[PDB]
């Protein structure tokens, strides 16, 4: 049993017709102090998987090292390490999900909420969630923390069920993700303007976008707002 | 206090109440009468927290006696029980509630019927053929459920009451030092001096 | 509960879902959460349902008397000041969280007020367990100089976000539109997107299925003549 | 919350962020924390929003009634009324209030009233959760008798840093300027102050 | 819950109710509270359902191993003690068990041991365990004789559970009856309390307080 | 400890075609101990019926209170109180004890004598009105009642069909609750006749 | 303090027919007032004509199902590919559950299938492994809403034959698979109306001598 | 368990132990023998936590019987009491201590003397002319302090024991269902079947 | 405690106050919080003095044994050893350590290891109770590739403000300069830095 110290906020993600998108801001909060401003919370594994992590950053860095070691280990005595016997998103998730549940079962959890986004060998989209309790679930849209409350409603308006996925392009999906990140910046006190976004597409592969910013913000209406009731 | 039983038979109400008064480690008394006569044909037994039991019982007694003098008339058992319930229902939301459970055994001279009312410290009133408070019902009700008849004589009621007390004396961990038994009927209230 | 308020060109609109719950159980599937403080001052309540109803009616009552006393139509700032001072006095023990909206001779107004007595001004607001879902929609689609039709659309969409995504919210969308120089129009069950499908089976019993011990006529009439 | 008031040559300026949080949720991102209790006596509020609003409303009432009887109150008088409410009700209040005002006789004055209900007259004052991060900056950069433009820059830069580090602070930077010329409201948006 | 077992001339009568509750919620009315350890031994379920089920099944395995090794039926004394020694090892850990281990052997005759999760092991003639135990004791104590017939003894056990089922909110559903002889136990059926109550009320004239 | 589940019991009310039904179990208990099988929870003031579940002392107290108030109402108004008005009176009365409430779950049922419209309403322990068109439930088996009513109920049932529906809703809900049962009563209410039926049920 | 348990809501229902058995469950997964997934399968085909659901805390539910599926695999390895009978599976699950007696799987487990006589079988478990063969069992959030309805409509409780007035019970006539599915659908539709954690979808696994079949139905999404 | 008394007279030790076994609400048994024979001339009575009492007593019994067989010799009462004390003194600092209080009544055949040892669950041993555990001493010691003589006969010891039990039955709140009395002397251990 | 490490053109400089408190009592006013774990790898310690000393001693041991086998360790390697101890024993430790070092290949590097045992490579780092007050100042005044004299001034001014506002910080300002030229110790007394 511990308590999270340095923490990352929402990770948001969704499926679209040819793959998955995942995004997370670059902040490492220390309580209400916005301590670290250059934290990468999306960690790619190979060219087919991106693992997005929220919650305790020290545990995130540990998980990052486990994934790095997983790639090394898979390559051992494996002539097809960059082909048929490469790591799949499903292998990476199941491994993490095993670790998470084992750790909670020893009453010593990795204080994280994790979303594994990727594309399988057969082109299938992979998107699944796991957290500190070892709880797992899949959905056309997935989000952690505040994103669950604010991003999901918006992302579900684009892909409300399974049959909406083939109708959703990468442009529409990315647009929805970017808007959600803006909404989270408006409303989550532990968010930052800077974020990373990763697209895993079955045709164009892994596109990793760094140093993105929330833009097109509405603040002008604030000038007219005066007092809290009767003040003019 | 501990065991208080009541049984309404054909023509009377019988109240049985334990004689023991225990203050923690020692049994201070083995002849305590846990009852008050509220009017010539109405008897109330009681059990609960020390001090509050007698204070409440005597307070009720005074009030009923006051009513009796003012109107030159004995209130019906039903009327007395309703007065008592209200006092307890008032008491439960007070600063310090009366922790007192009562049985009211009365003979209604107008209707020529015995009546037994069970009221707990919350002001929960029920009219019953037989009743108890605390753990007394847990041991005795299975016997009363089996043997009880509404046309029982006073003597048969006493015999069924003996069986209940015997079961209590067998299976209860506490020694309640027997019971004082009182009968309420058309002629008033009397105590069975050998039980 | 999901509740929103949205300012527009010539007035303000307020909306709410229609689910009231006891823990995880739905007590009422078509609850009315839009309350009238005065003809053109309406509010929606989240939190303790009877605290929201009681505080509305009390201030509504006093607002009516005040209106009669001053020979003037009630103002939203008056309802606001009376609500907040009442709620503050009770230090949050009256669990009323309200969005108050209306029109008066001064203009159109939109306020929020929380159980402890703090108030806030805004062009768009949301309250309740589905407020985050609603606010996501409001933050995505709100703009300055909305028309009446746009504001009703935005408000109801925000409630829908709560209905679908918040387990505390559900069933229908109620709306009330308060426009300057017009009667406030209360639109009960403005949307109905959650009608139950027909059941697979009728559960009407054959007569005489239930075992009966005794029958008797209950005298509901008063004591009769003659 | 990040709030401050700074006296300068021509009077005083109050500054504040606009973020109001319930835990990590931003309940209001465009809050007005600069409140008017009299024509040229304003205050910055921190702590319980219910408490500081209730206090401010009572003070406004007291100063209105004071004005009707005795004419315009001094800034000191306003601070004293704030203090009386905060001190006497310290057990039931969570309020940190900065009072700023402009007299013609006294010019710009700033009084800070922290949690306990004590009063402190200062050349400038900072308060709220975000103030902790700018004690160093403000102490190094404050000068007496600054110009209006310098004081606006000082407050803008200070609250910029408070907002940058404090998660409880954010949104727009509001400012109210109190001088002989009158009362001027200023607003500065994120795109402006984040690049400073 | 209400479970009882008593020794008499013809062996042992075991009678139990069938109700399981989680708070006020009635989870089941069809719970088997007599555990058939083997064809000669019975155990009763009270306290923890899993603890009773698991460990009295396990007890059956130990009894079977005993008779394989010793070529002789295990005594009720030995069987009950295997169980009490086991739960005593777990004392403090939070096992919940109140059971009657019932058997009829040559050397002992009809024998009942009350075994309990705090390590108690008591031999006796009449035992009653559960939330409705006090109600069942009343009927048992006032009607029990050693020279009861098998028929009357079976009824007495049935009637005693009914008394509990009526008054105790957490007892009811149905009554299960068993008769333990030297040659093994004999099951005497499942009896719905709802139907049994009215039947007993009419035939016996009891429960005059209840309108039927 | 939890005051609303010491004594146990349930009430259910339903609307039908030109009729309403209200029903309750008869149990009063002290937790596990059954104490009375004749504790009726439905009362009436003129043609307005009130069921009350929860803490039994409050059930009794509120019945006496509403008898009191409806008697004064009648003397002053020179007419019997209506279900809609009485509902507001119950709500008002409960909320006046906002911070020391009666631990009850009242249910109003009746037909407006002037409009002929069937009416039912439910309340939480401080007066929040639930005015459902279909059915109202209350008590320690309210979950079970919700489940029964939701599946068994259909609108515009004739009085004698409504009797079967509400009876089966109560009985089967009560049989899945330890603290409810020991008898049951069903009132079938029409504009100028009310029938009261005691049901036969299991006594455990 | 770290709480190793959670509540993922959900409601499951097992009904044993004469020569069939159904195990149904809603597909909604939740925490508090949020929806995690509108379609997260909860009832699983475990091989050997056995279906299983472990409702409650989904991490323990998934772990248990996984370990039971594994137990089936090793039963085949160790006992010459012998079919695991439903009664043997039930006893095996008791040991899986009781193995964590002092740190339980926070789940209410139900399995369904056919017994060795080809008759429909449903077994119901508590979190620590106490189990029973049952005819009818709802589990999870809306179990209290569903069971009384099933008592009335499957077992005809409190129903008597018209004209006799309580003297003759309604006879317990056997229900078809179509009849059971109707009652399952109406149970979940009603539960969806009155319980906030029930909704989105209903997935039913039907077990017969021919094997395991699936049926899916939409539920309200509010 | 509840009352266990011991008295060492001229030529014997007498142990009196209550017969009641109460599990919370009900008295499950009224004929329980709270004693074990450790050797032909050594008897141990016991009281304390449920389960632990019998487990400890039988464990001690087994050990003494093992010693008796190995050496073909009966340990003196003093030796047995010292063994028992060490087991309890070891137990008190264990993970889960035996909550058991004992009286050891033995006749030393070498010294031709009766001996009574009182040991509590902490391993506090004292040799006494008369002893008790729990609240038993509070009621009985004033009577024993008055009447006791070291040259009492067994019959006089039993009469003084009766007076002690009578006082217990009068002033104790709990019904302990009488006592089983056993005498330990040169001829061994025997039970007084009428008391 | 107020501690910081700042990279600059020629390497890195560590800075610290010298106050160690037990409650409000100053148990040591001349503490040396700049600790050597290798020739040109030092650290600043904050949190439990027992914990940070124990950790530092173990690290020093590890790097000594590393050096004997594999030659001079990198600053990254030293940070990793610190992190391993802090992360794996997070339940039983209260340690906030800044690691600073000079390689010839990598030049000046700074790693901060906060309470949880995470690692963060930064151009400069601040920590300890006094650091809260100088987030604004340090963020506004830090530049990359400063001179030695500029970095000394930056640290001196920063820790001056941290000391001014934090009661837990005080005494002398110690500094250790790590460059290719070697290791230089600096000390600055109250009369110097208080007048800044
Ligand atoms: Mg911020
Ligand atoms: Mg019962
Ligand atoms: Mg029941
Ligand atoms: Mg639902």
């Amino acid at each position: 049993t511990q308590q999270p110290i340095v923490t990352g906020t929402s990770v948001i993600s969704m499926k679209y017709d040819n793959g998955v998108i995942i995004a997370a801001d670059n902040l490492g909060s220390y309580g209400s102090l916005l301590r670290f401003n250059g934290v990468e919370r999306l960690i790619p594994v190979g060219d087919n998987t991106v693992v997005g992590i929220s919650g305790d950053i020290s545990d995130m860095q540990h998980i990052e090292r486990l994934l790095k070691d997983l790639v090394t280990e898979n390559a051992y005595d494996n002539p097809l390490a960059d082909a048929e016997e490469a790591l799949e998103p499903s292998y990476i998730f199941e491994y993490l999900a095993t670790v998470m549940y084992q750790r909670r079962s020893k009453m010593n959890p990795l204080w994280n909420a994790i979303i594994v986004a990727g594309v399988q060998s057969n082109g299938d989209q992979f998107l699944r969630y796991v957290n500190l309790l070892g709880v797992t679930y899949s959905s056309p849209t997935l989000a952690t923390g505040f994103g669950a409350h604010m991003a999901n409603p918006l992302l579900r308006k684009v892909v409300d069920r399974e049959s909406d996925i083939p109708k959703t392009t990468v442009q529409v999906a990315e647009e929805a993700i970017v808007n959600a990140m803006r909404v989270l910046y408006y409303r989550d006190a532990r968010s930052s303007r800077n974020f990373s976004l990763a697209i895993i597409d079955k045709n164009t592969g892994l596109t990793f976008k760094k140093n993105l910013q929330v833009e097109n913000m509405k603040w002008d209406f604030a000038k007219d707002i005066k007092g809290y009731g009767t003040q003019k | 206090m501990d065991i208080i039983l009541g049984i309404r038979v054909q023509d009377s109400v019988i109240l049985a109440s334990s004689k023991a008064v225990t203050r923690g480690i020692s049994v201070l008394k083995d002849s305590d009468d846990k009852t008050r006569q509220l009017s010539p044909h109405t008897l109330m037994s009681f059990a609960g927290e020390a001090g509050d039991t007698v204070q409440f019982a005597e307070y009720i007694q005074a009030n009923i006696q006051l009513y009796s003098i003012r109107e030159d008339y004995e209130l019906s058992p039903q009327a007395v029980s309703s007065f008592v319930r209200q006092e307890l229902a008032k008491s439960i939301r007070s600063r310090r509630p009366y922790q007192v459970n009562v049985l009211i055994g009365g003979y209604d001279k107008k209707k020529n019927k015995p009546e037994l009312y069970q009221i707990d410290y919350l002001g929960t009133k029920v009219e019953l053929p037989y009743g108890a408070h605390g753990y007394s019902g847990f041991y005795t009700f299975s016997l009363l459920d089996h043997h009880y008849r509404p046309d029982m004589t006073t003597e048969e009621g006493l015999d069924l009451l003996k069986l209940c007390v015997q079961e209590l004396e067998k299976r209860m961990p506490m020694d309640f030092k027997g019971v004082i038994v009182k009968i309420v009927d058309k002629d008033g209230i009397r105590q069975v001096d050998d039980f | 509960t999901t509740i929103v308020g949205v300012k527009f060109n010539n007035g303000v609109v307020i909306a709410a879902d229609t689910r009231s719950t006891q823990g995880p159980i739905v007590a009422d599937k078509n609850c009315a959460k839009l309350h009238r403080i005065s003809p053109k001052i309406w509010c929606a309540g989240a939190g303790t349902a009877a605290d929201t109803e009681a505080v509305t009616q009390l201030i509504g009552s006093n607002i009516e008397l005040h209106s009669l006393y001053t020979s003037r139509e009630p103002r939203v700032v008056s309802a606001l000041q009376m609500l907040k001072q009442h709620l503050f006095k009770y230090q949050g023990h009256i669990g009323a969280y309200l969005i108050v909206a209306g029109v008066d001779p001064t203009g159109s107004h939109l306020f929020s007020i929380d159980a402890h007595g703090s108030t806030d001004v805004g062009y768009y607001l949301s309250l309740g367990s589905g407020s985050l879902a609603a606010m996501a929609v409001l933050e995505s689609h709100w703009k300055q100089d909305l028309t009446k039709e746009e504001a009703i659309k935005l408000a109801s969409d925000a409630i829908q976000a709560g209905i679908w995504n918040d387990l505390g919210s559900g069933s229908n969308v109620d709306v009330c539109v308060m426009e300057i120089g017009k009667d406030a129009e209360y639109l009960r069950n403005y949307l109905t997107p959650n009608v139950r499908e027909e059941k697979q089976k009728s559960y009407k019993f054959p007569r005489g299925t239930t075992a009966v011990l005794k029958e008797s006529i209950v005298n509901i009439c008063d004591i009769q003549e003659e | 919350t990040s709030i401050m008031a700074v006296t300068f040559k021509d009077g005083v300026i109050l500054g504040a962020d606009s973020r109001t949080t319930t835990g990590a949720y931003i309940a209001n991102r465009v809050t007005d924390k600069l409140t008017r209790v009299h024509d040229k006596i304003w205050c910055c509020r921190s702590g319980s929003a219910a408490d500081t609003q209730a206090i401010a409303d009572i003070v406004q009432y007291h100063l209105e009634l004071y004005t009707s009887q005795y004419g315009t109150p001094s800034t000191e008088t306003a601070a004293s009324v704030f203090k009386e409410l905060c001190y006497e009700n310290k057990d039931n209040l969570t309020a940190g209030i900065i009072v700023a005002g402009y007299d013609d006789k006294n010019k710009g004055e700033v009084y800070t009233i922290p949690l306990g209900g004590s009063v402190h007259k200062l050349p400038y004052a900072i308060a709220g959760s975000g103030s902790t991060f700018i004690y160093g900056y403000c102490d190094k950069n404050f000068r007496e008798n600054m110009s209006k433009e310098e004081t606006v820059d000082f407050i803008k830069h200070s609250l910029s840093q408070a907002i940058k580090w404090d998660g409880s602070s954010g949104g727009v930077i509001r400012m109210v300027v109190l001088t002989a010329a009158g009362v001027e409201r200023l607003i500065f948006y994120p795109d402006e102050y984040e690049q400073l | 819950t209400t479970t009882l077992a008593f020794r008499f001339q013809g062996g042992i009568i075991v009678a139990v109710d069938s109700r399981a509750t989680a708070g006020n919620w009635v989870a089941s009315q069809t719970v088997k509270k007599v555990i058939e350890i083997n064809p000669f031994l019975l155990g009763t379920m009270a306290g923890g359902a899993a603890d009773c089920q698991f460990w009295e099944t396990w007890l059956g395995s130990q009894c079977r191993l005993h008779e394989l090794r010793e070529k002789e039926r295990i005594s009720v004394a030995a069987a009950s003690k295997i169980l009490s020694n086991l739960v005593y090892q777990y004392k403090g850990a939070g096992l919940s068990m109140g059971t009657m281990i019932c058997g009829y052997t040559r050397k002992e005759g009809p024998t009942i041991y009350y075994v309990d999760s705090d390590g108690t092991r008591l031999k006796g003639d009449i035992f009653c365990v559960g939330s409705g135990q006090t109600f069942a004791y009343g009927v048992l104590d006032s009607n029990y004789k050693w020279d009861l017939s098998v028929e009357d003894a079976l009824y007495l056990g049935k009637r005693s559970i009914l008394a509990a089922a009526h008054r105790d909110a957490y007892s009811g559903g149905s009554v299960n009856l068993y008769h333990v002889t030297e040659d093994g136990w004999i099951y005497h059926g499942n009896h719905d309390v709802g139907e049994l109550f009215w039947k007993v009320k009419e035939e016996e004239g009891s429960f005059n307080n209840v309108i039927g | 400890s939890d005051p609303s589940s010491i004594n146990g019991g349930i009430v259910v009310a339903m609307t039908g075609k030109d009729c309403v039904a209200i029903a309750c179990d008869l149990r009063l208990g002290s937790q596990s101990l059954g104490v009375s099988n004749k504790f009726e929870k439905i009362f009436h003031y003129g043609h307005v019926f009130l069921g009350i579940t929860g803490l039994a002392t409050d059930v009794t107290t509120l019945n006496e209170m509403f008898r009191y108030k409806t008697n004064l109402y009648k003397l002053k108004e020179e007419r019997a109180i209506e279900p809609e008005t009485f509902t507001q009176l119950v709500s008002s009365s409960l909320y006046e004890r906002r911070f020391g409430p009666y631990f009850v779950g009242p249910v109003v049922a009746g037909i407006n004598s002037k409009s002929g419209k069937p009416f039912i309403a439910g309340f939480d322990l401080i007066g929040c009105i639930d005015e459902a068109k279909d059915f109202i439930v209350s008590g320690t088996a309210s979950d079970q009642l919700f489940g029964m009513c939701e599946s068994l109920y259909e609108p515009n049932l004739e009085p004698e069909d409504l009797f079967e529906t509400i009876s089966q809703a109560l009985l089967n809900a009560a049989d899945r609750d330890a603290l409810s049962g020991w008898g049951a009563v069903v009132y079938i209410i029409k504009k100028d006749e009310v029938v009261k039926r005691y049901l036969k049920m299991r006594q455990d | 303090q770290f709480n190793p348990y959670g509540d993922n809501g959900g409601t499951i229902l097992g009904i044993a027919g004469e020569d069939f058995a159904v195990l149904a469950g809603d597909t909604r997964n939740i925490t508090d007032y949020s929806i995690n997934s509108r379609y997260e399968p909860k009832v699983f085909d475990c091989g050997d004509n056995i279906v299983m659901s472990a409702n409650g805390f989904a991490a323990d539910g998934d772990a248990l199902v996984k370990r039971f599926k594994n137990s089936v695999k090793w039963y085949h390895f160790d006992h010459n590919d012998k079919k695991l009978s439903i009664n043997s599976a039930a006893r095996n699950i008791q040991h899986l559950l009781y193995g964590k007696r002092f740190f339980p799987y926070y789940v209410h487990t139900i399995i369904a299938g056919l017994d060795e006589d080809g008759k429909g079988a449903v077994y119901s478990f508590d979190p620590v492994g106490s189990y029973e063969r049952e005819q009818c069992r709802a589990g999870g959030a809306a179990a209290s809403l569903i069971m009384p309805f099933l008592d009335n409509q499957v077992n005809f409780k409190n129903q008597y034959e018209p004209g006799t007035n309580g003297k003759v019970k309604k006879p317990l006539k056997y229900l078809s698979v179509e009849e059971v599915i109707k009652l399952v659908r109406d149970s979940f539709t009603s539960a969806t109306e009155r319980h906030i954690q029930v909704g989105d979808g209903l997935e039913i696994l039907i077990v017969t001598k021919d094997g395991v079949r699936k049926e899916f139905y939409e539920l309200k999404r509010d």
